[PDB]
């Protein structure tokens, strides 16, 4: 049966090149493959064609330090001066009779990219949603690198736990990351206590704003 | 085997 | 050059049936072979069906064989994937896509993608969102979308007059299987008595549309 094998995951240092590998199954060890690169969040995007000979068929855009290369039943994509927007997950796809076949796909990691600290916002309950019998506190996160938080809400110094939803961080244009953290209270609660905070932990160091009626 | 020039003629 | 735009996704209670659409342009559509292409939330992708150039010959991956259909119309230059008896496991994004093959031989060798649209198969029902004001060198505001199921909703500010300093954020997925999220956007602190502040959300699954003026 036709089957591409790749690798779940690949990791390189900025600035440096990598190289993906995607295996044919014995039998179509002449067959042509196609690179796709598919950014967090979004769709597909074409990269080139790499047959037994190498070769390509670059897509529109497709930079120079983008190059294919073939040996036997392997497949290759090289990536050379690594950028954080290389962060992708990264598809082989070929065909047979009257079928597709795709890789599982291989997660590149750009590493040593530069830490940077979050930057925190956080907003009291609305007016309108304290007269819809509701309060929500919303810490938003973002411009942080590498992309894991802890965040921790206190009733004025007491930690609060119920009524936390927290996102996991997520890469946005910029190429640092964000996260949000809601906490929900009833209007009482929300006037009760003297102010609340959102303590957001990044890399050992801790940034916190507070918030009070 | 040989791949068709084309999956879906 | 080539452009490739889906259309038609949504929610579905498992069993039913949703036609999906992909409109495409920039090439003559009769000389390509069609695709259909998938991807469940955190997986992979994988191919749904293809057809021939001339519509004369379709074909499916397993998964989905007595399940889907694929056509295509050649005079409005869509293809279509048609869903029956649907199943929780078939919620993805679906994308159109057009594979070349061997030919070609340069340019004419590419492959395109479109943008994809989301189907969710699923017995939990629509809700539109509660959207709430955020107030108030530079000073943030921003728009509470809360409760809201399923994805997607979109925000822009002033009906798109606003773009600099915005900054959406992804959706939390509540326990309770509702989402929020929050648009925020940065100004300058001195226009804030000035200027007027519009977040325009829109959720196309429940046709709920709110503006929401926020002032400090």
């Amino acid at each position: 049966q036709l089957v591409l094998t790749q690798s779940p995951s690949a990791s390189a240092s900025l600035g440096a090149s990598v190289r993906l590998t995607c295996t044919l199954s014995s039998g179509h060890s002449s067959y042509v493959i196609a690179w796709h690169q598919q950014q967090s969040e979004k769709g597909p995007r074409y990269l080139m064609k790499v047959n037994s000979d190498g070769s390509h068929s670059k897509g529109d855009g497709i930079p120079d330090r983008f190059s294919g290369s073939s040996s036997g039943a392997e497949r290759y994509l090289t990536i050379s001066s690594l950028q954080s927007e290389d962060e992708a997950d990264y598809y082989c796809q070929t065909w047979g009779a009257g079928i597709l076949v795709f890789g599982g796909g291989t997660k590149l990691t750009v590493l040593s990219q530069p830490k940077a600290a979050p930057s925190v916002t956080l907003f009291p309950p609305s007016s309108e949603e304290l007269q819809a019998n509701k309060a929500t506190l919303v810490c938003l996160i973002s411009d942080f690198y590498p992309g894991a938080v802890t965040v921790a809400w206190k009733a004025d110094s007491s930690p609060v736990k119920a009524g936390v939803e927290t996102t996991t961080p997520s890469k946005q244009s910029n190429n640092k990351y964000a996260a949000s953290s809601y906490l929900s209270l009833t209007p009482e609660q929300w006037k009760s206590h003297r102010s609340y905070s959102c303590q957001v932990t990044h890399e050992g160091s801790t940034v916190e704003k507070t918030v009070a009626p | 085997p040989l791949q068709p020039e084309q999956p879906f003629p | 050059e080539v452009q490739l735009l889906e259309s038609g996704g949504g929610l579905v209670q498992p069993g039913g049936s949703l036609r999906l659409s992909c409109a495409a342009s920039g090439f003559t559509f009769s000389t390509y072979a069609m695709s259909w292409v998938r991807q469940a939330p955190g997986k992979g992708l994988e191919w749904v069906s293809g057809i021939s150039g001339s519509g004369g010959s379709t074909y499916y991956a397993d998964s989905v064989k007595g399940r889907f259909t694929t056509s295509r119309d050649n005079s409005k230059n869509t293809l279509y994937l048609q869903m029956n008896s649907l199943r929780a496991e078939d919620t993805a994004v679906y994308y159109c896509a057009k594979f070349s093959g061997k030919d070609c031989s340069g340019t004419s060798c590419r492959d395109y993608w479109g943008q994809g649209t989301l189907v969710t198969v699923s017995s939990a029902s629509t809700k539109g969102p509660s959207v709430f004001p955020l107030a108030p060198g530079t000073a943030a505001l921003g728009c509470l979308v809360k409760d809201y199921f399923p994805e997607p909703v979109t925000v822009s500010w002033n009906s798109g007059a606003l773009t600099s300093g915005v900054h959406t954020f992804p959706a939390v997925l509540q326990s309770s299987g509702l989402y929020s999220l929050s648009s925020v956007v940065t100004v300058p602190s001195s226009s804030l008595g000035t200027q007027t502040y519009i977040c325009n959300v829109n959720h196309k699954p429940s046709n709920t549309k709110v503006d929401k003026k926020v002032e400090p």
